[PDB]
């Protein structure tokens, strides 16, 4: 449910721009719950994944 | 067999290439490393043939140099490269900024005899430029390694936006942390201060990953950063410390001046 | 009305990112810069309500100031969204990398009170680092545009990666020619040898615009550079006269030395 | 030419057909021996017979 909205969010331009009009109403309506609503408003990703990024060094 | 190497952006889902989407689909196997786990689940869904290569990380605490980690990452998909797959090697953002893994599968692919190339993709400094609106050709531009820049020689030139990458893990010379330590980034702040005044604001700058986040870019005094929050992928923007001064020896060569300029 | 600003790539069709391509495909109108009449129809097809931003260059070997055609790109864009049209401006490449059309369109819509951003896209710079199998991380990189790089006082690191932007217009100070001339190449040849030898190996550099295209990709010695065929699409490489060495003065505050890095 | 093109730049599968054989690919879709004469030479100005936007 969740990543589904995500994936779908992050490829539709116009669910995005339906999404940055009224946030909470398009989350609302794909199912999202409250505790999730609450997380995307106050940003806080750790709550919502509930790995290192590093592919380089500088020692030459 | 063969290789490719694609990058998929930061952003989840929407950032990718149309052909770089294409080559994941149509690909026999699929090495990945992306930000998190609803890019692994978006990744899956196009292509269910994939090996993660974040288990070539160091586990439960031990102790691997990062080196032995890329070496692992590399050979892993030059078997699969070596069995007869076409293969494809999926890296967040543009898998030939600040990462050796594609560039390293690339060369030994090809003096082995097999066909490898790389695609480009959008990296975190694309996204940089477009969420601080600011254009690298403004007063150019500058980019090192942290590590790098402590470690080795290197002379920035203030009038330009550097970009200090990988600052999280300033000056950690093992490569078996995760990350440095407040008194190694005091170090950076003394060298940075022979061409930055301690008061020069700077920006720590994390681009978002999920499209319902904002981007980080908070604004601080260089002195502060040693205290500052960093994770794994933040990127220090470091703005000009001095305006544009004019190169009269050229201008007068060209036969022109300030007043002559269009 | 709104604005967003995207970039297409370098290559047709397939270098957009996919959320760039559905913000075309579901704009009222589309302004559009892009290389080749290939890429125009292929814009149409996705999108038939399309102005060309190419009409606002100087036609009929007119003399205009480039100053006075990128601010009649502008208004040509704010007047769509002032009228209230969904905008998108779709530039080759990452539309924010020396390019001053994007930026300054977003600050006046944001000004006048209008939503606007910026997508990024793949640049000549990312499209390089794959051509040529370079990191950027490797010794590090310098971005200039050629003629600021002639007319101000900026000092390059030689160990690092040194790209030359718009090189075919080094030193054309009035902004109303296409090209340059092969005096002002030298001239900038004669600045360079301060830190280059002749002698040294740079790379004229032209990512492909088409699939069955192959790049550019012309070493020649530097002192060569003022003969060399040049277009407006010419980025100019110079790799590193020097190799990285050891910064004993900050290993020593870490308290290391070269044989403890990892 | 241009519908080939557009879906050669966008089309994996047809990209590594065309890596493979451009030729037998070229052919397929049905350009003219001249069109693959320009392709195989790196005749870009003969293709489109059958950019600055900043200063310093
Ligand atoms: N989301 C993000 N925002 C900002 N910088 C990021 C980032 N993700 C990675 N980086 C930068 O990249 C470094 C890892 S190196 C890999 C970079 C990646 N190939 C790219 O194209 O961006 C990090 O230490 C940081 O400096
Ligand atoms: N196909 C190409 N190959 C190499 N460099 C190119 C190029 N097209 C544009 N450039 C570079 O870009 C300059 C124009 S400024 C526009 C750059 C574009 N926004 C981008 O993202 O790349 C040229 O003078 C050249 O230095
Ligand atoms: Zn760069």
């Amino acid at each position: 449910g969740l990543s589904d909205f995500f994936t779908q969010l992050g490829q539709d331009a116009q669910l995005m721009e339906d999404y940055k009009q009224n946030p909470e109403a398009v989350m609302r309506a794909h199912g999202l719950t409250d505790e999730q609503i609450n997380a995307v408003m106050t940003g806080d990703m750790e709550k919502l994944k509930t790995s290192y990024l590093v592919i380089s060094h500088g020692n030459g | 067999g063969s290789l490719v190497c694609v990058g998929t952006g930061l952003q989840l889902a929407g950032q990718i290439s149309v052909l770089s989407r294409s080559y994941i689909e149509h690909a026999d196997i699929v090495f990945s490393l992306l930000p998190d786990g609803f890019s692994q689940r978006w990744l899956t869904k196009l292509n269910p043939n994939v090996i993660n290569l974040q288990q070539f990380y160091a586990q439960n605490g031990e102790v691997k140099n990062r080196r032995d980690t890329y070496e692992q990452m590399v050979n892993a998909i030059l078997d699969a490269v070596r069995a007869g797959k076409k293969t494809v090697c999926a890296l967040y953002g543009h898998p030939g900024v600040f990462a050796c893994v594609s560039h390293m599968a690339i060369t030994r692919a090809k003096a082995e005899g097999f066909s490898a190339k790389m695609e480009p993709g959008i990296s975190a400094e694309a996204c940089l430029w477009a969420d601080l609106g600011i254009d690298p050709g403004n007063s150019g531009h500058q980019s090192f390694e942290a590590s790098q820049f402590m470690f080795f020689n290197h002379v920035p030139d203030p009038t330009t936006h550097l970009l200090l990458w990988q600052i999280a893990i300033a000056g950690e010379h093992t490569l078996t942390q995760f990350h440095t330590s407040s008194d190694r980034l005091q170090i950076l702040v003394e060298q940075l201060n022979q061409w930055y005044p301690l008061d020069h604001e700077v920006v720590i700058y994390e681009a978002a990953n999920l499209p319902i986040q904002a981007p980080r870019i908070e604004r601080l005094p260089l002195a502060n950063l040693p205290q500052a929050h960093l994770m794994p992928i933040s990127t220090l923007l470091i703005p000009p410390a001095k305006k544009l001064e004019y190169n009269y020896a050229i201008l007068a060569k060209l036969g022109i001046g300030p007043e002559d300029l269009g």
